């Protein structure tokens, strides 16, 4: 995509009442938004080329 | 079939017998007609109903494949996952196809058994009060009106009641 540089991303799950501490003097791609997990349940990632069918 | 009745000594089935799987056709002075054997019919329906349920119940907990993803340097575990999922799907495909062929064999012989046992139920009530014709039919040596026919069909045929009439007729025939 035009670039020889690379960005490498990392993730963690931060439990309630824990804290995350970042320190850096360069090259830091910092969080702005994170994702609060508000509903857990059965799901799956389904591999398909189809798109929505407006049905149930 | 294993029991020798259906497409055996009884040459074919009756399109006219609509209200049972097994039953009777009679002919006497009063007329002729079909009648189901409802007891053997119901027993067989109950058995087949249970069979279908049994087959489905036992397959109720079988293997469910789940998507799992692996990167380009996890090919060994990707392959193990694929073999594992395919392996169970082959086991369960075999179990279903085989169970269906085995039970189908047993269901068709079960019907043959039921027809044979119905024929014998009549044969052993009539004894020598009737002639076995060899084709699934009996020819009575005594007159057998509708109530008498119904006693045969419901297992209450009264052999002693007719034994003298039949003896006289058997002797007339045997004397020529
Ligand atoms: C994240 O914040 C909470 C404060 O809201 C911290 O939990 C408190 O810890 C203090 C001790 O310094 C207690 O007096 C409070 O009772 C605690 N509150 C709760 C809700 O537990 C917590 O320690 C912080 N996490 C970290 C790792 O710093
Ligand atoms: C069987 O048939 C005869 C008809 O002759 C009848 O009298 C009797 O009630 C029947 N019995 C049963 C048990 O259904």
């Amino acid at each position: 995509n035009g670039q020889s540089g690379r960005m490498e991303f990392f993730w963690t799950i931060l439990k309630p009442n824990d804290a995350i501490n970042f320190e850096s003097n360069g090259n830091f791609i910092a969080p702005e938004y994170a994702y609060k997990i508000v509903k857990k349940g059965d799901s799956t990632i389904m591999k398909s080329e189809l798109e929505y069918g407006n049905c149930n | 079939g294993l029991f020798g009745a259906i497409a055996g000594f009884i040459e074919g089935g009756w399109q006219g017998m609509v209200d049972g799987w097994y039953g009777y056709h009679h002919s006497n002075e009063q007329g002729s007609g079909y009648a189901a054997d409802k007891e053997s019919t119901q027993k067989a329906i109950d058995g087949v109903t249970n069979k279908v349920n049994s087959i489905i119940d036992k397959m109720n907990t079988q293997f469910e494949a789940v998507g799992r993803e692996f990167n380009n340097l996890e090919r060994r575990i990707e392959n193990l996952n694929k073999k594992m999922e395919d392996g169970f799907l082959d086991v369960w495909t075999y179990n279903a196809e085989l169970l269906v062929l085995m039970e189908n064999e047993r269901t068709l012989d079960f019907h043959d058994s039921n027809v044979k046992n119905l024929y014998d139920k009549v044969r052993l009530q009539l004894r020598d009060n009737a002639k076995e014709l060899g084709n699934g039919c009996f020819e009575f040596y005594h007159k057998c009106d509708n109530e008498c026919m119904e006693s045969v069909r419901n297992g209450t045929y009264d052999y002693p009641q007719y034994s003298e009439e039949a003896r006289l007729k058997r002797e007339e025939i045997s004397s020529g």
